[PDB]
């Protein structure tokens, strides 16, 4: 098996204010 | 409209806020997300969803 994509997070839904 | 990345596989959706795209296809980067690999960018088309790097390159 490939190397799968990483790990759905979902902090996704906050954006860092970089 | 900065960064742009290039899809160099045919990833399916996986999230509802993950988009799919298809190799060849770019993508701008809008905002990044709590992890980094995994990044939100736009579409062309004006689309807005996340996409795995571990699936893209980015240019920039």
């Amino acid at each position: 098996i490939p190397p799968p994509l990483p790990e759905r997070t979902p902090e996704s839904f906050i954006v860092v204010e970089e | 409209s900065g960064t742009e990345c290039i899809a160099k596989y045919n990833f399916h959706g996986t999230a509802e806020q993950d988009l799919p795209f298809c190799k060849g296809d770019v993508l701008t980067i809008v905002a990044v997300t709590k992890d980094p690999n995994w990044y939100k960018a736009k579409n062309k088309v004006g689309r807005e969803g996340i996409i795995p790097a571990n699936y893209v390159q980015k240019r920039e």
